[PDB]
RNA sequence: CCGAGAGGUA
DNA sequence: GGGTATTCGCCGTGTACCTCTCGCAGCCC
DNA sequence: GGGCTGCGGTAGCGTGACGGCGAATACCC
């Protein structure tokens, strides 16, 4: 299970997380003091083997990936750890 | 005319791929590594050093 | 009064 | 190391006029 | 009511041109 971005349509951030929070992906978005800190951006946590980049590409709500290449960009667990601000 | 201030630096596209590249053959560079420098998903090096 | 699609004249 | 030789990927593909329709839905913010 | 925006989906859609030419690169020295 290793975190992967996700770029989600503009403004169904929340309806994106709610179908993501139905299946097993953890989402991380901070939330600024109420709208989101970043924009659409999205923090996805999951494993390929148990669900498909693929299906999470098709759900409600999420654009795609932050790709840079063939395979979608994995970031470190030090940022997802700076991230709890 | 009026103007945007790119807050990135942002390559012209004609001058990257016009076949033959002008930033490809003015920096000696493939123009793949260039694409590949450009759009984030590799580094290139300025003054190694030691 | 700009674009696209369809049809037609020479 | 560089010499053939194949593959990739960009270029291009007539002129003038006439008529008609149709040109953002979704939308969750 | 509205900003804006590239599909709508828990994928796959694409699928009937053809040639020329030059660079990129593969195979074999």
């Amino acid at each position: 299970q290793s975190w992967y971005l996700l770029y989600c349509k503009r403004g169904q951030l929340q309806r994106a997380q709610e179908h993501l929070e139905r299946q097993a992906v953890n989402c991380l978005a901070p939330m600024i003091t109420s709208e989101p800190l970043f924009p659409n951006y999205l923090f996805v946590e999951f494993d390929p083997e148990v669900i498909h980049t693929t299906t999470i590409n098709a759900t409600r709500g999420v654009s795609h990936f932050v790709r840079f290449g063939a395979s979608p960009a994995i970031v470190p667990s030090a940022v997802i750890h700076q991230l709890s601000v | 005319m009026g103007h945007i201030e790119l807050a990135s630096p942002t390559a012209h596209i004609w001058f990257l791929k016009s076949l033959p590249s002008r930033i490809g053959l003015l920096l000696d560079m493939p123009l793949r590594d260039i694409e590949r420098v450009l759009y984030f998903e590799s580094y290139v090096v300025i003054e190694g050093g030691m």
